[PDB]
């Protein structure tokens, strides 16, 4: 409505959003699960 | 002064003289007051008088 | 005597006028303009409205908090004394950390509201530019604004952020005050051996000096062929009328060259942006490649010499 | 010992350095200085010891104690 | 990686040399860009050689640039050739550099102050396509501002004081609001003449308009308009040209010297 | 409640809403990192 | 020679002296009877510099190299009499000389007004630098008491003469009309950015677009600002920062020493010292 | 009714101010209570 | 007053208030183990 | 306190005096807090207390 | 005082007085805390008491 | 009435404004006692 | 003095003598205070009386 | 959730969010290397 985007064509561009949340977040875990093995912070 | 003086409003607007004038008394008074509270002579608060009964520590003498 | 048309001597109202419908996905524009009087004698009278976006808002937010916890600092270093902050105002500052933290975060009283206060203000500059460069581009118009602001950005950022970085320590860094800044320009000078010899410096002065002239020449020349319609300059550069060909034709007697209505602004434009990249340059310069720079330009050959009429003992050579 | 030993300051063109010097019919002189604490602070802050205009500095936002 | 490049050279020395190099450049550009308007130059080299050498220094031109006007009214080449025209004049002397003499009468000459180009046949535009100054009678929702003369029905006195008309309307601006024009009212041939504003000096006191420009008899010759409701950008010069050429031309002492 | 959206554009009170969490956590995590007592960037 | 529009405005007459005399041109220069004046001026000055180069300042420190040049007012012991020419007077020769070239390049301009018909606008402009330089060499000096305070003709000598004026009130900074005259040259630095940008953002507009139009110039700068000034007001601003500038750098430099011999921080002990505080 | 608010709703936004400001003002009596029984000031 | 009718107001209402909750939580659930770390008062 | 006060809301918009007291008590409680920075005796986190 | 001061209401605006009215009682009392709190006998939080 | 009000729609903002300062009043003057009694001035 | 002198508000504006005269007075109160604070015969909160129960 | 997307344009959003995710990891590598404890530019 306020940007004239269709609901359906919103489904499509959250699910992809969402993917690509999780594939970024999983990299960011991974890479801080590297970084706390090579030197502790707490 | 002459007594057909009053003529002299023919020329003059009495609003933007009265305005002027009540505008410039305050300021000419504000002006005197400050300018003797500036010299040691005649400051009325600062004179010492009457007494002090303040009492006046180490102190700086650089200032 | 004839009108020099430096004041407009009868105004005509119209009314209101919002402004360019912009595309869709945009917010309406904030406020309903009005009209001053005094302002219409030199120039338009009407104030308003404005667009307001997210981009402006987070600017805002960001620069506020910068600007209050400048006048927080200034405030605590009188010890809450409002008078006293009146009194002192020009001569107080939050100034940056002691040179024996290298660049590490010291405590609050001693640095750290320094830190936050330029994070924030920075952030707010950048945030500024992106919103000049979105409404730049909401029109169909150029980017040649945000292309003199990042100039003016990057002389910024080497004054407060690189250089200090280069250097390894945030004690080489611009306080925040009237006085206090003055004071900063005054010892870099001083330590660094007389500015006057980079040649950076020169070439900032030389711009902003042509900058000036520059300005005066075209404002007196667009004034003077005002009476033949000279001053709507699109006009002239799409179809040329009189005006600008008079303007060309008196500077082409006068100095043998000439400009053309569409290239003066080309001058006024790189003037200006040299006056900046420049002067970035040479702070650069200065610590990092060269300590002193009145030995500098001994060695190149550039400082005059004097005869010897007063002299001093040196009293670490005996 | 300061008309004998200073001779490359105070013995130039033969001026000399008396009582008077420095008293000048006070006994204690006109212009002594003490190390400044400067302006009062909030009990948590840390003085910088400037951006305060002195007169000791000649009305400048400089460093106002430069004698210590 | 040190500020020493050898025993002489140093970061700071090459720096300002490429800096030169630069501003050369940058100097070439502009110069180049300079040179849109009125190159190749006319000159007693081209004519004399029978057109065959082209005047115009260093450096050279640069290729056209384009430029596309609004509502379709057309393409304008920056760089472009335009016809040799035969002034309306006469050499004062056959040296070169010498002055030309406007033959005729000055005034009615197209030469020197009064002269000028022939632009567009056609009214400047805006945002929406309406012209773009237009009389008072047509943009009614237009005003004057509050506790100003309001100019209509003022005197208007020639260069000598002597009264040349009265005010009848007020030529506006629809895009941007201010006066370009005051329409007078000729009494000496019953025709309407337009006047810009900046020959014109607004005597606010007693209600006058002074004309310091021409006289009050020369209000007879002003180019007219070809409707009376629009100007077009041709009609606009004309106008403005004929009123300059009488900073010049009006009388028998502007013309110099004071010794 | 839920009338005040009749009264608050929720577009700029959204994205008011979000700079002003971003600059107060930045602000908390500063104001942390200035103190030595909860400096976590350190040897401890 | 001439522009390809240039022919139809070479008219005779508008000259203020000279009359038929020197009323023509020399290539794309039109020179008049003040063009000679101020050529010929301006050549015995390059002359009379070129010759105290090769003087020098003494027979061991003469040299050609162009940053090391300079010309030398006489000493403060002259006071405000004619000097020997070895000692000072060709400074002031040449001070005369380029004077006078000043004022024949703004007497020329009025002349070229006058015959193409335009305002006099740019001559009274360039009326203000010759009033700071004229105050720079000439009522400075006068004031103080000596010809000697004047500045050196030198490309690098003029600048220590300029730092060491500064620094005789241990900081110029808090200066006053300093601080203004400072402030009018950087708001006209920033002015002079935004016409330049505007006006060429408007005439080269994205690819595939036409020109945009004078609503287009206004609703950006209130989109920007919320406030637009116009096409005309813009150079009226343009012209009036230029002049203020300058105005008060001439100010500020004609009070220090004439009318302020001590530091300038001192001089705001008049606000350091009210009872209100 | 120079807003151009009616007399209604007028009515219906001052009983919900008036709650929320009670509402904020009893959690800042709660927050100085604790703070009080912390370290005194007084 | 913005374009908002009874409906398009509640529903934003009520996914406000969701998400405000999830936040708060998580919030008290970083401050609880900020807590067993290290304690400030 | 009066029975009549509502009619307030007939004179000031309320939509612009909810940001103002909004910004209003930001500023004073961000105010507030730093004061208590500001001195040793009320710093919680340099304090050293508890158990050092 | 005469009862008829209630047409001080005519001829000022209402709202202006009432916004210029709360503005400045705000002022008003931030400067009086902190000239207070700039004093040593009437600094209640480094007062020392209680100890 | 250059304001506009009528005359008993300004004649009842008298009321409301008085019957508020007396009590904004009120309450400054136990505030006073109190401090007074925490430590005197004067 | 004179009971002819409420002629004077048929020439100048009540509206505006109202707000220049509040104004002005609040200024010159304001003025006052100050100039009373910064003397140290006349500040009443730091004259130490009566007594001083902090050290300093 | 999903309707967010009405609210914001995805074009503007993903730009923003990029920006903010590239100052965000410039700012904490940064912090990380002024701090000396975690530096990494030394060998080891
Ligand atoms: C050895 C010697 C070395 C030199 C050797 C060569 C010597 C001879 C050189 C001859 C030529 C001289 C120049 C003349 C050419 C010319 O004028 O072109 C006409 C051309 C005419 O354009 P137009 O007809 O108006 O075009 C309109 C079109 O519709 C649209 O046009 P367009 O979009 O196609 O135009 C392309 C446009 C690019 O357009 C785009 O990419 C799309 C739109 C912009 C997107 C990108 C945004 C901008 C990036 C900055 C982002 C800022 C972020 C926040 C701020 C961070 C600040 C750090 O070009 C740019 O804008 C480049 C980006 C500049 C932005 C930053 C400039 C200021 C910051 C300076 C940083 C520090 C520098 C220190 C050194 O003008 C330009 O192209 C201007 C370009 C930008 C000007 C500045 C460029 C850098 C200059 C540096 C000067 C100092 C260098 C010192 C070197 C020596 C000392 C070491
Ligand atoms: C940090 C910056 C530091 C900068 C340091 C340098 C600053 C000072 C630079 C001094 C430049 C002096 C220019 C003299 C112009 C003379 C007129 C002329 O023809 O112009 C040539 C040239 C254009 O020539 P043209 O129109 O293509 O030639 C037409 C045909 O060639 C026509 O063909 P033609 O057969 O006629 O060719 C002969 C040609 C002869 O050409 C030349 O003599 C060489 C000129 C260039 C050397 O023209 C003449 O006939 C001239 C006759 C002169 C007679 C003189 C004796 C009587 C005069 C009496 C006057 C009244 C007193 O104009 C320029 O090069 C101007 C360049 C300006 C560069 C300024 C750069 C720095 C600006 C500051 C930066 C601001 C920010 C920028 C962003
Ligand atoms: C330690 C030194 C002090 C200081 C001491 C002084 C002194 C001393 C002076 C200034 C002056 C100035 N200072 Mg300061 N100033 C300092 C620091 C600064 C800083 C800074 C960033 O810190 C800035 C921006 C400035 C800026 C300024 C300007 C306000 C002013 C110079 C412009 C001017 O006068 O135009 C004037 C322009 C002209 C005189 C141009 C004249 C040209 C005419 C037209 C002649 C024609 C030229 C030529 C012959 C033509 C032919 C050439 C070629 C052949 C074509 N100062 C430091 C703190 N400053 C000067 C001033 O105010 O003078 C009035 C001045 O005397
Ligand atoms: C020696 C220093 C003394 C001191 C000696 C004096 C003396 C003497 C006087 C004051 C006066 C004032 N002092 Mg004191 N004062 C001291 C300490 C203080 C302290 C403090 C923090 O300790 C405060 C907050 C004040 C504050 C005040 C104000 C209440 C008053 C000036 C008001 C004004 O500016 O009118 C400017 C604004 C206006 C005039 C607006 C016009 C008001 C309207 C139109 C008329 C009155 C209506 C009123 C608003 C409502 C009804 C009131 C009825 C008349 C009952 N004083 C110390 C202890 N003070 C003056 C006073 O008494 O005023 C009443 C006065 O003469
Ligand atoms: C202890 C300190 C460690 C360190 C610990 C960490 C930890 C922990 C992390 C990083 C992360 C990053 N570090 Mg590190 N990092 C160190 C030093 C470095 C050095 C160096 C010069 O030494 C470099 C070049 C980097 C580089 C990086 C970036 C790649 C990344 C942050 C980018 C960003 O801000 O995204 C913001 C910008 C965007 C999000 C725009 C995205 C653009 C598109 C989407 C690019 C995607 C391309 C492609 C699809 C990706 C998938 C394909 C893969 C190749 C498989 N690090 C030191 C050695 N670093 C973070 C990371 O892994 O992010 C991925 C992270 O969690
Ligand atoms: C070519 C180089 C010159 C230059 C160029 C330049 N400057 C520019 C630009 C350009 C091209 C812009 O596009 C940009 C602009 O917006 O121009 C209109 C700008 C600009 N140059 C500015 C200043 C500036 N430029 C300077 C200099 C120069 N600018 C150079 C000489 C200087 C100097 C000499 O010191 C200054 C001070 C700004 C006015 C503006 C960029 C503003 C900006 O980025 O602001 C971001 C931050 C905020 C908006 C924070 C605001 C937060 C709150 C609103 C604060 C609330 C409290 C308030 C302040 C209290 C007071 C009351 C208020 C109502 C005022
Ligand atoms: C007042 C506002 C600004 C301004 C305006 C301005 N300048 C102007 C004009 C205007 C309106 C012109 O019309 C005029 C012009 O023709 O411009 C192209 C001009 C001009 N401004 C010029 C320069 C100039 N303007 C400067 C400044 C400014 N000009 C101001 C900032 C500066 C600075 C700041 O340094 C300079 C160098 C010229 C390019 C030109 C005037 C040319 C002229 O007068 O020519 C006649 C003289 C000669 C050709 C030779 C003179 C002979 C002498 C013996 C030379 C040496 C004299 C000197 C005293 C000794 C050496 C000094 C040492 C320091 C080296
Ligand atoms: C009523 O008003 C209130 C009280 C609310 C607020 C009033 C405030 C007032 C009166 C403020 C007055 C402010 C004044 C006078 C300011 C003067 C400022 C001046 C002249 C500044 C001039 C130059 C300053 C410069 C150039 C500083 C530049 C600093 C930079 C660029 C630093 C950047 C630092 C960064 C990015 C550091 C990052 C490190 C990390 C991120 C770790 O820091 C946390
Ligand atoms: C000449 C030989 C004399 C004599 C007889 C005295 N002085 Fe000095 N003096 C100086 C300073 C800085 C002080 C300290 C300030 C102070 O104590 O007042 C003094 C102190 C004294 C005293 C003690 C006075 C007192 O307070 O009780 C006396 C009795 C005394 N002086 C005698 C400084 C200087 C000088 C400057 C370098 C010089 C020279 C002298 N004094 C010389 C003398
Ligand atoms: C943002 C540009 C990259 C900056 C990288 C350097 C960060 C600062 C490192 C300084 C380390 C100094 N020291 C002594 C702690 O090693
Ligand atoms: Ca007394
Ligand atoms: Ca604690
Ligand atoms: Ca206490
Ligand atoms: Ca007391
Ligand atoms: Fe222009
Ligand atoms: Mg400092």
């Amino acid at each position: 409505s306020m940007t004239g985007l269709t609901e359906q064509e919103a489904q499509e561009f959250h699910g992809i959003f969402v993917q690509s949340m999780t594939a970024f977040f999983g990299i960011v875990v991974i890479a801080h699960i590297l970084a706390w093995l090579w030197r502790p912070w707490l | 002064m002459s007594p057909d003086l009053w003529k002299i409003w023919l020329l003059i607007d009495p609003r933007r003289v009265l305005i002027a004038v009540f505008a410039f008394l305050t300021i000419l008074g504000l002006a005197i007051h400050m300018i003797l509270l500036s010299t040691t002579e005649f400051n009325w608060l600062e004179d010492g008088i009457p007494a002090a009964k303040v009492q006046q520590t180490p102190v700086v003498p650089q200032r | 005597p004839e009108y020099q048309n430096i004041f407009t001597a009868v105004q005509v109202r119209a009314p209101a006028y919002p402004g360019v419908p912009l595309p869709k996905g945009h917010l309406p524009r904030i406020g309903r303009p009005i009209f001053s009087y005094w302002l219409g004698k030199i120039g338009d009278a009407q104030i308003g409205p404005i667009y307001l976006g997210f981009t402006g808002t987070l600017s805002i937010i960001f620069g506020f908090i910068a600007i209050f916890i400048i006048g927080f600092n200034m405030l605590a270093s009188v010890d809450w004394n409002i008078i006293q902050f009146v009194k002192h105002f020009f001569w107080l500052g939050l100034e940056p950390p002691a040179p024996q933290y290298g660049l590490s975060i010291p405590p609050l009283s001693e640095g750290g509201w320094w830190l936050m206060a330029g994070f924030f203000l920075t952030m707010s500059i950048i945030l500024w530019w992106v919103r000049t460069y979105k409404r730049a581009e909401a029109l169909g118009m150029s980017q040649h604004l945000s292309w003199a602001f990042a100039a003016a950005i990057f002389f910024y950022l080497s004054l407060g952020f690189i250089r200090p970085v280069m250097m390894g320590s945030w004690a080489e860094a611009v306080p925040f005050g009237i006085f206090p800044h003055l004071d900063w320009t005054a010892a870099f000078s001083i330590r660094y051996g007389n500015l006057y010899y980079n040649p950076f410096h020169m070439l900032s002065i030389a711009f902003l000096y042509g900058s000036a002239l520059l300005f005066a020449m075209h404002g007196a020349t667009i004034l003077a062929v005002s009476r033949f319609g000279g001053d709507r300059e699109i006009d002239q550069i799409t179809d040329r009328g009189t005006a600008a060909e008079r303007a060309a034709i008196f500077w082409r007697w006068t100095m043998g060259f000439n400009a053309s209505m569409e290239s003066i602004h080309r001058w006024a434009w790189w003037c200006a942006v040299l006056t900046v990249i420049t002067a970035g340059i040479g702070i650069l310069l200065t610590g990092t490649v060269v300590e002193n720079w009145y030995l500098w330009a001994i060695k190149h050959g550039v400082a005059p010499a004097y005869p010897e009429v007063v002299t001093a003992v040196d009293p670490y050579a005996t | 010992a300061a008309n004998s030993d200073w001779k490359q300051h105070v013995a130039v063109n033969g001026t000399g350095v008396t009582c008077y010097t420095c008293h000048r019919g006070n006994p204690v002189p006109k212009y002594v200085w003490v190390t400044d604490p400067g302006p009062n602070q909030p009990s948590g802050v840390k003085p910088t010891g400037q951006n305060y205009a002195s007169s000791t500095v000649a009305y400048a936002a400089l460093p106002f104690d430069p004698y210590t | 990686m040190s500020a020493a490049i050898t025993e002489y050279m140093d970061v700071a020395q090459l720096t300002i040399w490429a800096f030169w190099f630069f501003f050369a450049g940058l100097i070439i550009y502009l110069r180049r860009e300079d040179k849109r308007e009125g190159y190749p130059l006319d000159s007693d080299r081209t004519e004399r050689s029978g057109g065959r050498v082209k005047v115009v220094g260093f450096p050279d031109l640069a290729d056209p640039k384009t430029f596309v006007l609004p509502h379709n009214a057309g393409t304008v080449m920056a760089p472009r050739v335009e016809a040799p025209t035969s002034i309306n004049a006469t050499p004062v002397a056959p040296f070169p550099g010498a002055p030309f003499e406007p033959n005729g009468d000055p005034m009615l000459s197209g030469f020197g102050p009064a002269a000028s180009p022939d632009r567009a046949k056609h009214c400047d535009l805006t945002f929406e396509g309406l012209p773009k100054i237009v009389p008072m009678r047509v943009a009614t929702d237009f005003s004057i501002a509050d506790k100003d003369p309001d100019p209509r029905g003022m005197t208007v006195v020639g260069l000598d004081g002597e009264v040349a008309g009265t005010i009848s309307d007020i030529w506006v601006d629809r895009s941007e609001p201010q006066i370009r024009y005051l329409e007078v009212d000729v009494s000496a041939t019953k025709k309407k003449v337009l006047l810009p504003i900046g020959f014109s000096r607004f005597d606010k006191k007693a209600g006058k308009v002074k004309v310091a420009a021409i006289k009050a008899a020369h209000f007879a010759n002003v180019p007219a308009l070809s409707k009376p409701d629009q100007i077009t950008l041709y009609e606009e010069d004309k106008v403005c040209a004929y009123y300059a050429g009488g900073k010049l031309y009006a009388t028998a002492e502007r013309a110099g010297p004071l010794l | 409640m839920h009338k005040i959206w009749q009264i608050f554009d929720p577009r700029r009170t959204l994205v008011a809403l979000f700079g002003f969490l971003f600059v107060l956590g930045l602000l908390i995590h500063f104001i942390l990192l200035s103190s030595p007592a909860f400096n976590w960037l350190s040897g401890s | 020679a001439m522009l390809s529009f240039e022919r139809k405005y070479r008219v005779r007459g508008g000259t203020l002296i000279g009359g038929d005399l020197f009323d023509f041109w020399v290539g794309p220069f039109y020179v008049g009877f003040f063009g000679v004046t101020g050529f010929f001026f301006a050549l015995l000055g390059v002359l009379l510099i070129v010759w105290g180069a090769t003087i020098g300042p003494n027979a061991e420190l003469q040299t050609y190299n162009i940053w090391q040049i300079s010309i030398a007012p006489p000493d403060l012991s002259y006071g405000l009499g004619m000097a020997p020419l070895t000692e000072g007077g060709l400074w002031q020769i040449i001070t005369i000389c380029a004077i006078g070239a000043f004022v024949s390049w703004a007497l020329r301009e009025v002349e070229i007004c006058r015959k193409l018909g335009i305002g006099f606008h740019i001559p009274f402009a360039f009326a203000f630098a010759i009033g700071a330089y004229l105050v720079l060499v000439v009522v400075r000096p006068i004031l103080m008491g000596a010809w000697g305070h004047g500045f050196p003709y030198g490309i690098l000598s003029h600048l220590d003469w300029v730092s060491n004026v500064g620094y005789q009130f241990l900081h110029f900074h808090y200066n006053p009309a300093h601080m203004l005259a400072i402030t009018f040259f950087f708001t006209n630095c920033l002015a002079l950015s935004m016409h330049g940008s505007l006006i060429l953002s408007v005439t080269n507009p994205q690819k595939g677009e036409e020109v945009k139009t004078s609503e287009h110039e206004n609703t950006f700068f209130r989109d920007i600002v919320g406030y637009s000034i116009g096409a005309l007001a813009i150079h009226r601003l343009g012209l009036f920062l230029a002049l203020s500038a300058v105005f008060w750098s001439a100010v500020c430099i004609v009070i220090s020493g004439p009318f302020w011999t001590r530091g300038w921080p001192e001089w705001w002990n008049w606000w350091l010292e009210l009872p209100l505080w | 009714s120079m807003t151009g608010l009616t007399e209604d709703e007028a009515k219906e936004f001052h009983g919900i101010f008036t709650q929320s400001m009670t509402m904020f003002f009893g959690i800042v009596i709660i927050a100085h209570i604790l703070a009080w029984l912390w370290r005194p000031w007084l």
